[PDB]
């Protein structure tokens, strides 16, 4: 099986700018006998199928504007866009067309650059509703922050907490290009009841602190 | 046009047949090889493998030689791939495709199937308010959408009227049910003087709920 | 036909 490695799997761009996204293969793709490149590129959008970009390396596909632009040889392949537009904000991956199986990168997220922003942090104690029911889910949105990358840690009484944790994410905002960040910590109510003090932490690029929120449950 | 007609979603129970169905048109079915590829949650393309309709020939990738089924059924020109043994490491999204001729790259995709592999019940959510237990210009309110199944659920605020300063968020998998959560941002001396209502509908469990936002006591 | 423009004839049905 011939490996592709797309790296870096992300890149922040502002609109009008050239970018080139590296695709790398295990075996070379080159084919002596007719001197051709046997590797593919792909536009995919959230929610949306894949459409093809390029094939033998650098022929594009009718209808794909001029500005999409494929390159390299043997195991090293860049598809480079000479100003990038709002439309081309989407996933890229290559493929391999050289011998089956087929098989392809692991794609290379275009995203819009924007000024740092910290995220709004805000923590909710369990709902009457929940804890009624043996449930106590303690959530923290961390809004509307950039860049995408932060981690997140709970503390209870002091104590990092790592079981019953569940983080989601959203795409980047089409409005103003930040991330939202939802983290929640579930426990039984026989747990919630037991301790006093619930803490959401923040490290996000923006702060050289934890950007932290908590209550008591007095 | 050339057409690859897939369904939205199949749920497909733990040890039974997961039959996914790829209705072609506007073309010659028994001359062209259709493949099938999988997408996990945000992981990358895998080639299951592919059939040419003409004869049935299946060649698989080497990964899905005893998990993936291929057959071709040429008087409704429809492909199927049919998973044994599934599990919830196979709940993805499975498109089919046509090579562009004879070459092997795709031009034409179906729009998917998504693929969720669970024994979980159809169950409507539980809708609880997130509200702040400090003053500032702005005050974020919620709503933890918790143990329903399947997807999807719908989430607006004051019945579509609140959009901007929402986030909802993508679910997920809590005690083989789904869990989801959405924050909404609206000026403090408007809250809760002007009312914030959370409305969730699970069209699969023919349920909405309406959870206002009140301040806690 | 079933032949495939592989870069190699070795399993490519042509």
């Amino acid at each position: 099986d011939i490996v592709m490695t797309q790296s870096p799997s992300s890149l922040a761009l502002s609109v009008g700018q050239k970018v080139t996204m590296n695709c790398k293969s295990s075996q070379s793709l080159l084919n002596s006998d007719n001197q051709k490149n046997y590797l593919a590129w792909y536009q995919q959008k959230p929610g949306q199928s894949p459409k093809l970009l390029i094939y033998f390396a650098s022929t594009r596909e009718s209808g794909v504007p001029d500005r999409f632009m494929g390159s390299g040889s043997g195991t090293d392949f860049n598809l480079s866009i000479s100003s990038v537009q709002p439309e081309d904000l989407a996933d890229y991956f290559c493929q391999q067309h050289y011998s089956p199986p087929l098989s392809f990168g692991a794609g290379t997220r275009l995203e819009l650059k924007r000024a740092d922003a910290a995220p709004t942090v805000s923590i909710f104690p369990p709902s009457s509703e929940q804890l009624t029911s043996g449930g106590a889910s303690v959530v923290c949105f961390l809004n509307n922050f950039y860049p995408k990358d932060i981690n997140v840690k709970w503390k209870i009484d002091g104590s990092e907490r790592q079981n019953g944790v569940l983080n989601s994410w959203t795409d980047q905002d089409s409005k103003d290009s930040t991330y939202s960040m939802s983290s929640t910590l579930t426990l039984t109510k026989d747990e919630y009841e037991r301790h006093n003090s619930y803490t959401c932490e923040a490290t996000h690029k923006t702060s050289t602190s934890p950007i932290v929120k908590s209550f008591n449950r007095n | 046009q050339v057409q690859l007609q897939q369904p939205g979603a199949e749920l497909v129970r733990p040890g039974s047949s997961v039959k996914l169905s790829c209705r072609a048109s506007g073309y010659t079915f028994t001359s062209y090889w259709v493949s099938w590829v999988q997408q996990r949650p945000g992981q990358g393309l895998e080639w299951i493998g592919m059939i040419h309709p003409s004869d049935g020939e299946a060649r698989l990738n080497q990964k899905f030689k005893d998990k993936a089924t291929l057959t071709v059924d040429k008087s409704s020109t429809t492909v199927y791939m049919q998973l044994s043994s599934p599990t919830s490491e196979d709940s993805a999204v499975y498109y089919c495709a046509l090579f562009d001729g004879y070459y092997p790259w795709f031009a034409s995709w179906g729009q998917g199937t998504l693929v969720t592999v669970s024994a979980a019940k159809t169950t409507p959510p539980s809708v609880y308010p997130l509200a702040p237990g400090q003053t500032n210009s702005m005050v974020t309110l919620g709503c933890l959408v918790k143990g329903y199944f399947p997807e999807p659920v719908t989430v607006t605020w004051n019945s579509g009227s609140l959009s901007s300063g929402v986030h909802t968020f993508p679910a997920v998998l809590q005690s083989d049910l789904y869990t989801l959560s959405s924050s909404v941002t609206v000026p403090s001396s408007t809250w809760p003087s002007e009312t914030v209502t959370c409305n969730v509908a699970h069209p699969a469990s023919s349920t909405k709920v309406d959870k206002k936002i009140v301040p806690r006591d | 036909q079933k032949c495939v423009f592989f870069a190699e004839d070795v399993g490519s049905n042509c």
